[PDB]
Order: C-alpha cells, then structure tokens, then sequence
C-alpha cells in the first residue's frame, strides 16, 4: 500500500498507489468506477 | 450581417442513413456524432441570441403619429406601409428582393419571423422620429423633429440657429438623400452584397456536404 | 434623495444576487462548456474505434506484437482524432473568450476608469458610474446611471420673438406651462425667466418656423433705468 | 389531447392560445411556450412588447420632473 | 457573431444616440441613424451633416 506500483487483480492489470478505502462495496461487487468509467476501486481476492 | 441560416445535421443518419449496420458500426466511435450535433444546436441558438441582441433593444413598440408632421421631413419611404402584406417600408422591401435537403439536413425556422423583425425595426425607427435619443435612455419623451435635429446640431459643434434659419434646405436634402438611397438599391445588386456573401458561403458548404455522400472513400 | 437611491439599487443588487443563481448564468455556461468538453475527452478513452478492446493494456497482455500493433494503431487514431476535435473546439472557445475579456477591458477602461457617452454601453440610462467586481473566471459590473423618471408635457417654440430679434436658447429648451414661458435645461424641469443671459440673438423672426412672441428679459435695464 | 400545426412543426400537448405574451420557451417562427393558468402548457405568438403611440406635436415637449438611480449587472 | 456585436452596439450607439466615434455612424458628423430589417442583417441609413 501507499507505493506506486504495478498490480494485477484477478486479470486487471494497472499502475497506480494502492490505499486502504472507505468505499463499502456490496458484497457482490468487486470494481469501482469514477464519473468517466475509470477504475476507482479493486477488491483484493485474497482477503475481502 | 446578423445571423445565418440555422442548419441541423442529423450526424447518424448522415453518415449512415436508414442503415442499423452502418449505425452499429458508428457506435464504435462513441460521443462523435452527439458532440457535433451539439455544436451545430449552439450555433443555432447563437444566431437567434444573435438577432435578438441587434433588434429587441426597444422595451414597447412604438407608434408614428398619424399626422405625420416632421418638419418637411419625409420618413414615408423608410416607415412602414401597410398596403403591402408585410408590414415593411420601400426600402426594406426593396432590401428583401434583392438578397436572393433530405440526408438528415434540417433548417430551423428563426425565432423571430421577418415580421417581428419588421415591427423591431419599426418601433426604434418611430422612437427615433417622435422621441430622439429619449427612448434608448428611458421613457420615450415627444419633440418636434426641427428641435430634435437642433439638439443633434448642437451635438456635432453647429448652433441650432443654422438648424431653424435653414430648415427646410436641409429636410429637402434629407429628402434628396433617401432618394438617392432608393435609387441606388433599386439598381445595384452588389450593395447588399456582403449579405449575399453569407447566404453563399453557408450554401455552399452544404453542398459540399451534400457532394461527399457521392464520395467512395 | 441621490444617496438614497444609490443605496437602494445596492441592496436590490444584493437581493437579486442572493436569490437568483441564473444571474451568474454566463459565467456558469463558461464553466459548464468547458466541463462538458473535458468529459467527452475522457469518455473517448472508452470507446473501441474498431479496436477488439478500449483498454490498450489489455491488447498488449492478450497479443503478439504483430497482432497488436492494428488494433493499437485504430486506438491510435481514434484517440487522436478525438484530441484533435477537443484542441479545435476549445481554440475557437479561446477565441469567444478572448473576444468577452477585450469587451471586459474595453468597459473597465471607458466606463469604470471614465464616465462613457456610448449609448447602453455602460447599462440603461445616462452612464454616470461603474464599480467592478471580481467572480468566478470573470468580472461584475455595477453600472450606476442616470433614468429620467416624472415626465410632464409643456407647449415648445424654436425661438422666441422680443423686439424683432430671434432668440434661441443658450442651452436648454423654451417650455410653457400653458400661460408663461421659460427655459429649462433638456434633462430635468428646472424652469427660468428668459433673459438675454439665458438666450442668443441669431437674425429676425421671418426665417424660424414655430417661432412665438415673448418677452426677453434683459438684467442690466432695471439698474440701468435706475 | 390538443394537436397545433405551427411553422416550426407538429406541437402535441400544448393548448393554443390567442393572447400573446413574453416568450418564455422559443418554439419557433414566432410561437413560444409557457406553464400557465388548471396549470397547462400553452402556445402562443410571442409580444414583442407593450404597444405604445408617443404623443407626437410639432409644439410638444415632455420634460422630466424628477429621476430615479439604476445600479444594473453586466457579467462578463 | 462578431458582426452581429457589431450591428448592436451601432444599434446602441447610432440609432438609440448621437455617436461622437469618427466614421464609426458613416462619413461626416452623425446626425441620426435608422434601421431597416434585411434578410440576415440589418442596414443603418446614417444621417451626417
Ligand atoms: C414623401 O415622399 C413621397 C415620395 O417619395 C411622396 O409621395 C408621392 O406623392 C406625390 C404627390 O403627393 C405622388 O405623385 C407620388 O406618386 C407619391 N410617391 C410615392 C412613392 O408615394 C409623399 O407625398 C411625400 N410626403 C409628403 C408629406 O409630402
Ligand atoms: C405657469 O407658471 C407661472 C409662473 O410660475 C404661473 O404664474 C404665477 O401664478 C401664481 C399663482 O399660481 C401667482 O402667484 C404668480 O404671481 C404668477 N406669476 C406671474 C409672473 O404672473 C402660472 O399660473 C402658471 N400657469 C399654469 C397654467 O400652471
Ligand atoms: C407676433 O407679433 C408680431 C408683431 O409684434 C405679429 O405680426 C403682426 O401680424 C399681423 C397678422 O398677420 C399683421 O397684421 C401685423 O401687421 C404684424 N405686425 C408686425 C409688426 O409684423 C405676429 O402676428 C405675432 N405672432 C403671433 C403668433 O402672435
Ligand atoms: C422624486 O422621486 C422620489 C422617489 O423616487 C420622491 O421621494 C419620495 O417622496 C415620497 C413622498 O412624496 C416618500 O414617501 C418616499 O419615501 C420618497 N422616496 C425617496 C427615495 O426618498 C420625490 O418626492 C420626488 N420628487 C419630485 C420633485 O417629484
Ligand atoms: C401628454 O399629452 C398626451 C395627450 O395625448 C397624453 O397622452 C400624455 O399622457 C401626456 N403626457 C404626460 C407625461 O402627461
Ligand atoms: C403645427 O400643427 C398644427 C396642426 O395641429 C398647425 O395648425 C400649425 O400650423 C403647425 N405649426 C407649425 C409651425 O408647423
Ligand atoms: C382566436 O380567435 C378567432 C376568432 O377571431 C378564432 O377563430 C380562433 O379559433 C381563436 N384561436 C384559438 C386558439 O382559440
């Protein structure tokens, strides 16, 4: 966390700083998108 | 020049007329087509603001009297004429006759119709002869034209006695003027041909429009 | 009275500010047109152009170069023609912007550094002030000006007869109530005797149409007589 | 269920009315529509403004009497 | 847009007023000015002494 780095989650693959979030995805849900459809939010596999 | 034609292309119907193939494949593009389309809606209502803003500058439609007693003056060429349909003057009906499709191509009508602009055009014409500069600033305030045109005088330096003493050398010359204003409308095209130019060149591109659906690509 | 009035155009002013947000709408359209455009800029990040995906990172992880390289050259040109549109609309909304702020300069110059005699350049009326005021990506104009406000109708003359002589007044106009004559500034009744100081003398009565008979007033004849 | 046939096209829902008044939604060629009245959509040829005849004389002036001070906006 | 700017501020300033502006109301001294509609514009008859 907190680095920049390059990730790949369950085959989404992107650069970026991964912080700890306050978003609270439903249980079904595993991506978040912005206002423009970028990638906002991920769920780590391993742990939820 | 104060506005042009207001044209709409439908983009989607353009590129790919009555086609759910053609249209699919344009989805592909995303907001191309929306974006012109809305473009092509802000120059619209631009030409409407833009007749707007010239014309609707008077708050009421004012009245010419019906004496028309202007010092020797004659107003009657540029004042309306009610015997003609449209209620415009000589000169502007001499101005109309001398200014002279189906693939998603659509012309919106103008908000305010060549009457409307007429009765604009009338209104600040009759504040002008009744009221002088009174009108643009407040309530319209009556005075004679000879008292009017001595104000103006003492506007550009001159006394307002060479006004009175040569009063009606100076409304026969006015007169002569809007004469020879006539004359040279009624036979000379190229005069209003800086409007003429704008009808051209929007013409034109459309038809360059119109041309590139013959085109292979 | 003038006081007054000033200060109750300023709280009208701030009423009309502090209720009505369409006021600002100019600077808002600006605001939102610029948005709007950047919006669409980003959303053409989304779109395919033919590509077999939107998401360039996955055509490189899921393709050969050779493969990749069409579907990265659609995306290529895709996303450059997008930026190219958004470059050309925002030039020519530069050139509508650059166009207000020299009409923003211009009316800070003639009407906020002067008073301007340019008709509805400075707002209805006659111009006799103008405050500006900073706002979002723009400026305010307060335009305090003059609108005359009682109107009252009096008979008018040309000029006036006294002993041959034509007079005409110095400035102002000849006005009666209906019995009496004076002559009063253009802009606000303030009636006055007629005197030789209030007119001039310009020929005889023949030449002026409207002219009427009066009495010219002269200061100097009762001391004189004295 | 009112159906008007105007310049500007087929206008559906909107009750044409006689009197005209300020435009408030420019329709087209002269008609504009407005909420009104019960409180239905309306289609109208838009007034261009009060009609008024100045009382125009070869030996009549109007003075003002008094004044009144106008602080107005202009946003740029 | 720039010539529809123009026409009203010449609107404001000719036919609502007496101009000052030199050649700005046609050559001459402006006296008056009047407008007539025509097809996409406007045409000012000005008066110059
Ligand atoms: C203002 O000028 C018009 C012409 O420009 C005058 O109308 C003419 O009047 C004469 C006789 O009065 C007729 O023989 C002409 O046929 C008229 N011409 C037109 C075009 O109408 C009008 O009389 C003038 N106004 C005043 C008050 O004298
Ligand atoms: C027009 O104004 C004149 C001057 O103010 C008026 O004449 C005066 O009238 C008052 C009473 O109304 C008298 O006390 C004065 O002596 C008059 N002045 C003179 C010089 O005679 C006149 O009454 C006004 N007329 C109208 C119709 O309002
Ligand atoms: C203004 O006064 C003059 C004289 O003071 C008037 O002129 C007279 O007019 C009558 C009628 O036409 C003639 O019979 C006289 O011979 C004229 N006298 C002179 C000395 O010119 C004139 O009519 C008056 N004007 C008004 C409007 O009352
Ligand atoms: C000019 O107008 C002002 C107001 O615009 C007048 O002042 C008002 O006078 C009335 C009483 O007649 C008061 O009730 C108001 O409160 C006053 N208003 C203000 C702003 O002070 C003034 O009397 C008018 N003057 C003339 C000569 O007509
Ligand atoms: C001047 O007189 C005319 C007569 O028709 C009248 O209509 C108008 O209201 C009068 N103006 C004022 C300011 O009283
Ligand atoms: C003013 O008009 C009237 C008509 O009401 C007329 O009798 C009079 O002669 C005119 N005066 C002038 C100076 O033209
Ligand atoms: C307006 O009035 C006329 C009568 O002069 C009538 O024929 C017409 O139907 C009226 N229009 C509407 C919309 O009621």
């Amino acid at each position: 966390k907190n680095k920049c780095v390059n990730f790949n989650f369950n085959g989404l693959t992107g650069t970026g700083v991964l912080t700890e979030s306050n978003k609270k995805f439903l249980p079904f849900q595993q991506f978040g998108r912005d206002i423009a459809d970028t990638t906002d939010a991920v769920r780590d596999p391993q742990t939820l | 020049p104060v506005s042009m034609t207001k044209t709409s292309v439908d983009c989607t119907m353009y590129i790919c007329g009555d086609s759910t193939e053609c249209s699919n494949l344009l989805l592909q593009y995303g907001s191309f087509c929306t974006q012109l389309n809305r473009a092509l809606t802000g120059i619209a209502v631009e030409q409407d603001k833009n007749t707007q803003e010239v014309f609707a500058q008077v708050k009421q439609i004012y009245k010419t009297p019906p004496i028309k007693d202007f010092g020797g003056f004659n107003f009657s060429q540029i004042l309306p004429d009610p015997s003609k349909p449209s209620k415009r003057s000589f000169i502007e009906d001499l101005l109309f006759n001398k200014v002279t499709k189906f693939n998603g191509l659509t012309v919106l009508p103008p908000l305010l119709t060549d009457e409307m602009i007429a009765q604009y055009t009338s209104a600040l014409l009759a504040g002008t002869i009744t009221s002088g500069w009174t009108f643009g600033a407040g309530a319209a305030l009556q005075i004679p034209f000879a008292m009017q045109m001595a104000y103006r005088f003492n506007g550009i330096g001159v006394t307002q006695n060479v006004l009175y003493e040569n009063q009606k050398l100076i409304a026969n010359q006015f007169n002569s003027a809007i004469g020879k204003i006539q004359d040279s409308l009624s036979s000379t095209a190229s005069a209003l041909g800086k409007l003429q130019d704008v009808v051209n060149q929007n013409a034109q591109a459309l038809n360059t429009l119109v041309k590139q659906l013959s085109s292979n690509f | 009275l003038i006081a007054n009035q000033f200060n109750s155009a300023i709280g009208k002013i701030q009423d009309s500010l502090s209720s009505t947000a369409s006021a600002l709408g100019k600077l808002q359209d600006v605001v939102n047109q610029n948005a709007q455009a950047l919006n669409t800029l980003v959303k053409q990040l989304s779109s395919n152009f033919g590509a077999i995906s939107s998401v360039l990172n996955d055509i490189l992880s899921r393709l050969d170069p050779p493969e990749a390289e069409v579907q990265i050259d659609r995306l290529i040109t895709g996303r450059l023609q997008s930026l190219q549109t958004y470059v050309t609309q925002q030039l020519i909304r530069a050139a509508e912007i650059r166009a207000s702020a020299n009409l923003a300069a211009t009316k800070m110059s003639e009407c906020v550094l002067g008073q301007s005699k340019r008709v509805d350049f400075c707002g209805k009326g006659y111009h006799l002030m103008s405050f500006p005021q900073s706002a979002p990506h723009g400026v305010v104009f307060l335009h305090v000006t003059y609108v005359p406000a009682q109107e009252k109708n009096f008979t008018t003359a040309p000029a006036i007869c006294h002993d041959g002589k034509a007079h005409f007044p110095r400035e102002g106009v000849f006005v009666s109530n209906g019995t009496h004559w004076f002559v009063t500034q253009r802009n606000f009744y303030e009636p006055q005797i007629i005197t030789t100081d209030n007119t001039f003398v310009s020929g005889n009565c023949d030449v002026v149409i409207g002219i009427v008979n009066n009495t010219v007033y002269d200061p100097l004849q009762p001391e004189l007589d004295s | 269920s009112n159906v008007f046939q105007t310049r500007a096209g087929c206008l559906i829902g909107a009750e044409h009315v006689n009197n005209s008044y300020e435009c408030d939604i420019p329709i087209g060629a002269g008609i504009c529509a407005s909420y009104q009245t019960s409180q239905s959509i309306i289609a109208y040829t838009m007034s261009l403004g009060a009609e008024n005849s100045v009382a125009y004389s070869n030996n009549s002036i109007a003075i003002p009497t008094n004044f009144t001070i106008s602080v107005t906006t202009e946003i740029l």
